C-alpha cells in the first residue's frame, strides 16, 4: 500500500553540503515519525534523526552539530540536509516512517535506500610510528614487531619490510576509516625471538597520492 | 480515571471519523469523550480565575461617632451655625423646636437648632467591577489507562505525567492546543462570551467573605458610599438623630450591619479569594473539540499471553459502568490486555462497549497492576479477561 | 544513540534453529516495543518483527521473536544458506528527547568449517608517538571463524566511550577471518591509569589482553 | 400656664350649664378647657407606665459554637451516627455524599454523613407581654392664674405645691377625684379599654433599648427561640452548613444580627425602662370630665384700684394668644384684675376673649406680680388693664 | 332666695350633751362652708367650727377636745353636738354659710340665732383670800383694801364690811364667769391711810345656796 | 381661733364720721379678704361688709370699708343713735386647717357726756393664797367712759396668752363705768419672774400698773 521514495545526489563533494529528500506516497504525512538512517560500509546501523509533521525534531546527539531536517506539509515531502561532509559519511542512506507508539497496525514503512559517496581530490601524508616488539619475549620461538601508519588519505598505501627482503610472516591489516575522514592501518611481522639482537628490521611505507615515502626502523625496548 | 465517582458525568460519542465534537463543561463536573479507533479522554473544567479587578464603590457598614456638639438660637434670631457644618467629615442636621418664655427666650415660636457629630468608619465592604477582558478559565485534559494504584498519595510531578495537560482559555484567546504525548494532541475552541452574563454582575468583597451580586441591587444599598477608588456620602444611613420631646437632639450610631448584609446575600453565589486572583464556583461554558489530531497509543500491540488475577472485585459505578482492577504476571509487555463482554462462552461474541479504549500494559515487569472501565449490556453478562484456559471470568447483572 | 548489546555471531548447520540474543535496559525495553531488522549489503534494512512478535505480510513463518523484562531474542528455524546476513535489534529509548537505538548487530553464518579460537596481540603506544602529543593502542585479532567479533576496551575496570575505531573482519588466505581495532588516547590519559585492556568476544569464547604504562 | 408654648395644644369650650366635657388627651400634649362661669384648667397626659410584664419568647441573636465533630460511613453500611446526636444542646443534620474507591470504600454510591456542633447563646433579646390589668396612666391637672415662673422646672416636692395635683388612672380604677383647693374638685371618667389595642402589640427588650412591636411580626422572627423563662428550637437559623461540591461539610457561625434587628425596628415606637416599670412615649386616651364640682376662686372680689406696670412686654404665643405679666403697686388686695380688649377707647366695649378666667390677685402686699393669658381679635386691638386715668394700655395686632 | 333656720332645745341640763341642727332652704348645700358661731354674754364672738358637704371638717382648736359636727347631704341639713357642757357655755348660737373662698356674688348668708341656757342645781362654797391693803408708805390720805371671792357657784353672793357698819367707799365689782364654769368676784373698800394702824377691817361673805359663810380679817403687809 | 386686734371703743357726736381699725397679721389678711359684722345683744350677728368693701343689699350707703397689707378699717358717716352697738372684723386664716378669726370688737357710743380717764389699781396674790398652791392677780378698773376697755397682761416684756378672765363693763351710780380683770397663775409662775403688769387701753389713754414678788 504505502511506498516511500528517496531522491538526492548519488555523489557529493567533500566539505560541501549534502541534501536528500524523501517523498511520501499512499499515506498521510501526519501518521508517522519520519526518520533517516544510514549504514556506512564496515560499520553498523545508525539512526540520524526523526521529525514529525508539526516540526518537532529529535536528532542523534553525535550529529546535532551538523544535521538539519525539514518537513513540507503540502508537498507530502520531508528532506535531510547535512553540512560539511567528510570521507567517513559515504554510506547507504534510507528514509522511513517509524511508529513512535505503534499508531498503525501495518507496522513501519521503509523506502529503498540510496548510495551517497563523498569524493575529494584532497590528500594528506601519513604519520609513521614504530610498534616496537614486546621486550622479554619467549626464550626460543616467535616474536612480533610492526609499524603504525596513522592519519593518511586516501588509499592505497604500500608496506614492505627490509626494503622487501622479508616475506615470511607479513601481516598487513585492513585500513580503518576513522570518524575524522582519514585512513590508518598497521603492519606487523613475526620474526624469531633469538634474531632480535642481530638482525635489524626496517619498515617501508609508500603513499602514492601524497608523493610521500617513509623508511622507519623498528628497534627493541 | 477521575470521572469515576462524579454524579454530574456526561458521556458523549462523536461520529466515527468526524473531527468536530461539541461539549459543555461544567464546574466540578466530568466529561468523557469517546470515539471509534480513538482513545477515551476525560475533560473537566477545574476553576474560573478572574484577575485585575477594578473598584467601583466602597460602602461603610460599621461606624462610630465622637465629639458631638450643638448650638441653639432664639426665635427671630436667625438659624444656628457651628464650625463643623463646613466640614464634610462631620454629619449635621438642623430642626425647629418649640421655644418660649418657659425655655429662656423672649419670643414664642419654633427655634432653630443644629447638631453635629464626627463620622468615622470602622469596618467597610468593597464593591468591584468585572471587566470581560480579564477572564481566565482552567481546563484539564486526561486519558484513561495510566496512573496505577501507586498514585493514591501523589501531588508532585504532574509535569512528568504527559497523559494530563493544563490548558488556560481567556476571551482574548479562546483557542488552545494541548500535547498529550502518546496520543497526539487535542484542540479546544471554546465560546467564552456565551458562558454567563457577568456584565450585570459585580464582585462583592466583605471581611474575607465574597459574593457575586446583581449590578442594579448594588446601587440600591442604603449605606454610606463613596465614588471612585475620607469624604463619605449619605452618612445619615448610619446616624440616627433622636429628637426627645422636641427639646433635645442626640446622635447615636447603629450597630454592626453584618447580620443585615449576610441575610440579604442569602441566595447569591458565594466566591473565594486565592491571594490576588479571585476563584469562582459557578459558570458553564460551551466548547468544540478537534478530534482530528488524536491517535491511539499501542494499536499494533500483541495480546498478553500470561494469566490475570483480580485485585479488586468488579464494582458498579453510579452511571452503570463497571470498574475492575487486575494484576498481570506476564513479562512480554507492552501488550494488549484482552477484555470483552460475552453473553455466550462458546462464541465469545463481543457485546457491550469498552470505556477505557484499547487498554494496554506498558510496564514490562511482572505483577504490574492495571485498571479499566467497562459498560456491560442490560441484564446478565460475563466479564472475560485473558486468553486460553487461564482466563478469568466473572458473572454480572444489570438493571 | 545508546547501544543495545548483541553477540558477535551465531552459527549452525543447515537445518538448525539459531537464536540471537539482545540485552538491553529499562530505558529502551522497559517502556517501548522492540523491532528486528535483517541487513543486506548495499540496500536499506529489511523489517522482520514489529511490536516484538508480529511479522509484516511477506515474512516467512520461520521467523519469530520473544521478549523478557529487559531482554529479547530472535530465533530462525530452518537455517539456510540464504540467511547469511546481519541481524539488528532496535527499539525506542526514553532518553533525552527520544532516540531510536540500534544494537551491535549479529552476523548469521552457515558453518562451512569448524570454529576457531581468535588470537589477540596488543601493542602499547611507542615512545616517539607520545613525543607528538598523541597516544594510540593497537589491538590485533587473527585466526578466527566465523567472521564477526565484538571488541570493547576497558580502563582498568570500566568500558571506555570513544577513541576506538575497529575494522570490519577480512578473509585471510586460509578462509579464516581477521580484524583490527585501535584506541586513541591522550598522553595524560595514558600515564594516569594503571593499565588498559583489549577484550575480544567470539561466539563461545572471550579473550582479554592487558597492557600498562609502568 | 404650662400649656403656653406647646404646638399640640387644643382649645375646648363646653356647653353652658352642662357638666360633662369630652376631651382627647395625647402623650406630650396639653389640653386647655374653658367654660362659662368656670375657671380655666389645664389637663395633660404625662407618662404611660406598664408594670408586671410577662415573658412570651426569647430569641438568640449572638451565639458561639465549639467542639465540632463529624462521622462518615461507606455505602450500604447504614446511616452515620455520633454520640452527640442524643444531646439537645447540639444541632445535627445528615446528608448523602458520593463515595467510591477513591474515597476508601469498596462500593460506589451515596454515603451517609452526619455533622453535629454545640449551640450556645451569648447575647439574647427578650420579649415580654403586657397584661391589660397592669397598666397605669399619669395625668396632671393645673389651673391658670397663680403659680408663677419659679416652679417651671420642679420635680421634687409636688405634694407641698398645692397648685398642682397628680391623678393616676388604671383599668382597675378608671375614676379619680382631684382636690384643687380653692377651686373645688374635678372628676375624671376615662375609657381605658378603648384607648389603644395593646393585645396586638408586644413589649420588646433589646440590649437596654426597647421598642413596641406588632404581635404577629414577633412570632415571625427568624432566630433560635425557646418559650417561657436551656433547650433552643430552630438552631439552624444561626448556623450555616456550607457544602462545597457535595463532598465536604463544614460549620460556620453567622455574625451578630444587631444590624438586622435595628433596621427592622425602624418605625416602631421606642421606649425606656425605669426599674421594674416600663415607660412609653406614645399612646392616646379619651376622657370625660365632670365640671360640676369646680368653682371660681374669688369671683366676689372687688376691683383693683391702683395702677399696674408691665413686667414683660406682651408677646404672641404659637396659637395666637398673648401673654402679659404685670406688676400691681396697690395694697387693697385681694382684688379682681380688670382686663378686657377694646376697639374704641371711649366706649371700652369689651371684645376678644379671656383665657385666664376671672384673673385675681391674692397677695395683699404692694408690688405683687401676676400674669395672665389673652386671646385678642384678628387685627389691630388695645390691651387695657386697670381703671381710671392710671390705667396702662398697649396696642396689639393679630394675623 | 336663701333662708337658714335654727332648731333645737332652748334649755339644756348641765354635764349633758347639747345638740343643734340647721336647715338650708333655697340653695345648694355645696356652695358654702357651713359653720357654727356663738356669743356668750359679756365676752366676744367665737367661731366654733366649720364643715363642708363632703365631710371636710375644721374645728376651733380650743374646742376640738369637746366638739363634734355632722352633715346630712340628702336633707339639706347639718347638725352640731357639744359634749359635757358647763354653765359657761350658755350663749346665743347661730348657724351660717361662711365663704372660705368667695364663689358667691351675694356674699355670705347668716341664720337667725337661738338662746341656749345651761341650768344646773350644783353648788360650791367660795374660797376667801384677803386682798392686802396698800403696801407700806401709802401716807398720807386714802388707801384701798378688799377681799377675794374665788371659785364659787352659783350666783348670788353677798359681801359686807365690818358686819355692815362701813358703807362709805364700798366697791363691789361684778362677778366674772370664768371659762371653767364658776363665778368669782372681788370687793374693795377705800379707807384712810392714817386709819390703817388703828382700825381693823373684816370682810364678810355669805353664799346662800351653798349654806357657806366666811368672815375674813384683812391685815397689813 | 386667732385674735384680731381692735381698739376698745370709738366715740363721736351725732353726725360725725367714726372710724374703727382692725390690725391683723400676714397669716389672715396676707392671703384672705376681711369682713365686718354689726353685733346686737341677744341676736345673731348682722352682716355689714364682705370682700372688704361690698355691702349686701339693704345696708345703708353710710357704711364703708378699706384695707391695707396687714390692716383694715371700717368707716361710718353720719353717726346716729341707731348705731350704738359692737362691730367685729373677721377673716379667714391659712393656719393649720383654716380658722375663722374674730376680732376683739369695738363699741360705738354716741357720747352723752365727756370722756373719762380710767383709774387702775393692781393687787398681787396674797400670802395665804400662795400657801394653798395658788396665785391670782386682781386688776381693778373704775370711773371711765365710754364703757369699753382692752386689758392685756405682760410678763416682764411680753403679753401672756391664757390665765386671764375679764368682766364686761357695768354702769356705775354716776353713769360712768367700771370693770375688773384677773390673772390666774401658779406659785412657780409668780416667784420665777421679775414683774407682771396690767395694761388698760382706753380711747385716748393707756395705763400700766406693775407689781413684783420682790
Amino acid at each position: 500500500q504505502v511506498q516511500l521514495q528517496e531522491s538526492g545526489p548519488g555523489l557529493v563533494k567533500s566539505s560541501e553540503t549534502l541534501s536528500l529528500s524523501c517523498t511520501v506516497s499512499g499515506a498521510s504525512i501526519s501518521n508517522f515519525y519520519w526518520s533517516w538512517v544510514r549504514q556506512p560500509p564496515g560499520k553498523g546501523l545508525e539512526w540520524m534523526g526523526s521529525i514529525y509533521y508539526t516540526g518537532t525534531i529529535t536528532y542523534n546527539p553525535s550529529l546535532k552539530s551538523r544535521l538539519t531536517m525539514s518537513v513540507d506539509t503540502s508537498k507530502n515531502q520531508f528532506s535531510l540536509k547535512l553540512n560539511s561532509v567528510t570521507a567517513a559519511d559515504t554510506a547507504v542512506y534510507s528514509c522511513a516512517g517509524l511508529d513512535r507508539f505503534n499508531w498503525n497496525d501495518e507496522g513501519d514503512c521503509w523506502g529503498q535506500g540510496t548510495l551517497v559517496t563523498v569524493f575529494s581530490a584532497s590528500t594528506k601524508g601519513p604519520s609513521v610510528f614504530p610498534l616496537a616488539p614486546s621486550s622479554k619475549s619467549t626464550s626460543g620461538g616467535t616474536a612480533a614487531l610492526g609499524c603504525l601508519v596513522k592519519d593518511y588519505f586516501p588509499e592505497p598505501v604500500t608496506v614492505s619490510w627490509n626494503s622487501g627482503a622479508l616475506t615470511s610472516g607479513v601481516h598487513t591489516f585492513p585500513a580503518v576509516l576513522q570518524s575524522s575522514g582519514l585512513y590508518s592501518l598497521s603492519s606487523v611481522v613475526t620474526v624469531p625471538s633469538s634474531s632480535l639482537g642481530t638482525q635489524t628490521y626496517i619498515c617501508n611505507v609508500n603513499h602514492k597520492p601524497s608523493n610521500t615515502k617513509v623508511d622507519k626502523k623498528v628497534e627493541p625496548k | 480515571i477521575r470521572c469515576i465517582g462524579v454524579s454530574n458525568r456526561d458521556f458523549v460519542e462523536g461520529m466515527s471519523g468526524g473531527t468536530w465534537v461539541d461539549v459543555v463543561l461544567e464546574h466540578g463536573g466530568c466529561v468523557t469523550v469517546m470515539a471509534q479507533d480513538k482513545p477515551t479522554v476525560d475533560i473537566e473544567l477545574v476553576t474560573t480565575t478572574v484577575s485585575n479587578m477594578a473598584e467601583v464603590r466602597s460602602y461603610c457598614y460599621e461606624a462610630s461617632i465622637s465629639d458631638m456638639a450643638s448650638d441653639s438660637r432664639c426665635p427671630t434670631q436667625g438659624e444656628a451655625y457651628l464650625d463643623k457644618q463646613s466640614d464634610t467629615q462631620y454629619v449635621c442636621k438642623r430642626t425647629l423646636v418649640d421655644r418660649g418664655w418657659g425655655n429662656g427666650c423672649g419670643l414664642f415660636g419654633k427655634g432653630s437648632l443644629v447638631t453635629c457629630a464626627k463620622f468615622a468608619c470602622s469596618k467597610k465592604m468593597t464593591g468591584k467591577s468585572i471587566q470581560p477582558e480579564n477572564l481566565e478559565y482552567r481546563i484539564m485534559l486526561s486519558v484513561h489507562g495510566s496512573q496505577h494504584s501507586g498514585m493514591i498519595v501523589n501531588d508532585t510531578g504532574h509535569e512528568t505525567d504527559e497523559n494530563r495537560a493544563k490548558v488556560e482559555i481567556t476571551p482574548n484567546s479562546p483557542r488552545a492546543e494541548a500535547t498529550l504525548g502518546g496520543f497526539g494532541s487535542l484542540g479546544l475552541d471554546c465560546e467564552p462570551r456565551t458562558g454567563l452574563d457577568f456584565s450585570d454582575l459585580y464582585y462583592l468583597t466583605m471581611n474575607n467573605k465574597h459574593w457575586l451580586v446583581h449590578k442594579e441591587w448594588f446601587h440600591d444599598i442604603p449605606l454610606p458610599w463613596h465614588a471612585g477608588a475620607p469624604h463619605w456620602n449619605n452618612k445619615e444611613a448610619l446616624v440616627e438623630f433622636k429628637d426627645a420631646h422636641a427639646k433635645r437632639q442626640t446622635v447615636v450610631v447603629l450597630g454592626s450591619q453584618e447580620g443585615a448584609v449576610h441575610t440579604a446575600l442569602a441566595g447569591a453565589l458565594e466566591a473565594e479569594m486565592d491571594g490576588a486572583k479571585g476563584r469562582l464556583s459557578s459558570g458553564h461554558l460551551k466548547c468544540r473539540l478537534k478530534m482530528d489530531k488524536l491517535r491511539l497509543k499501542g494499536v499494533s500491540y500483541s495480546l498478553c499471553t500470561a494469566a490475570f488475577t483480580f485485585t479488586k472485585i468488579p464494582a458498579e459505578t453510579l452511571h452503570g459502568t463497571v470498574t475492575v482492577e487486575v494484576q498481570y504476571a506476564g513479562t512480554d509487555g507492552p501488550c494488549k490486555v484482552p477484555a470483552q463482554m460475552a453473553v455466550d462462552m462458546q462464541t465469545l461474541t463481543p457485546v457491550g462497549r469498552l470505556i477505557t479504549a484499547n487498554p494496554v500494559i506498558t510496564e514490562s515487569t511482572e505483577n504490574s497492576k492495571m485498571m479499566l472501565e467497562l459498560d456491560p449490556p442490560f441484564g446478565d453478562s460475563y466479564i472475560v479477561i485473558g486468553v486460553g484456559e487461564k482466563k478469568i471470568t466473572h458473572h454480572w447483572h444489570r438493571s | 544513540q545508546s547501544v543495545l548489546t548483541q553477540p558477535p555471531s551465531a552459527s549452525g548447520t543447515p537445518g538448525q534453529r539459531v537464536t540471537i540474543s539482545c540485552s538491553g535496559s529499562r530505558s529502551n525495553l522497559g517502556r517501548n516495543t522492540v523491532n528486528w531488522y535483517q541487513q543486506l549489503p548495499g540496500v536499506a534494512p529489511k523489517l522482520l518483527i514489529y511490536s516484538n512478535n508480529r511479522r509484516p505480510s511477506g515474512v516467512p513463518d520461520r521467523f519469530s521473536g520473544s521478549k523478557s523484562d529487559t531482554s529479547a531474542s530472535l530465533a530462525i528455524s530452518g537455517l539456510q544458506s540464504e540467511d547469511e546476513a546481519d541481524y539488528f535489534c532496535a527499539a525506542w529509548d526514553d532518553s533525552l528527547n527520544g532516540l531510536y537505538v540500534f544494537g551491535t548487530g549479529t552476523k548469521v553464518t552457515v558453518l562451512g568449517q569448524p570454529k576457531a579460537a581468535p588470537s589477540v596481540t596488543l601493542f602499547p603506544p611507542s615512545s616517539e608517538e607520545l613525543q607528538a602529543n598523541k597516544a594510540t593502542l593497537v589491538c590485533l585479532i587473527s585466526d578466527f571463524y566465523p567472521g564477526a567479533v565484538t571488541v570493547a576496551w576497558k580502563a582498568d575496570s570500566s568500558p571506555v566511550k570513544a577513541g576506538v575505531e575497529t575494522t570490519t573482519p577480512s578473509k585471510q588466505s586460509n578462509n579464516k577471518y581477521a580484524a583490527s581495532s585501535y584506541l586513541s588516547l591522550t598522553p595524560e590519559q595514558w600515564k594516569s591509569h594503571r593499565s588498559y585492556s583489549c577484550q575480544v568476544t567470539h561466539e563461545g569464547s572471550t579473550v582479554e589482553k592487558t597492557v600498562a604504562p609502568t
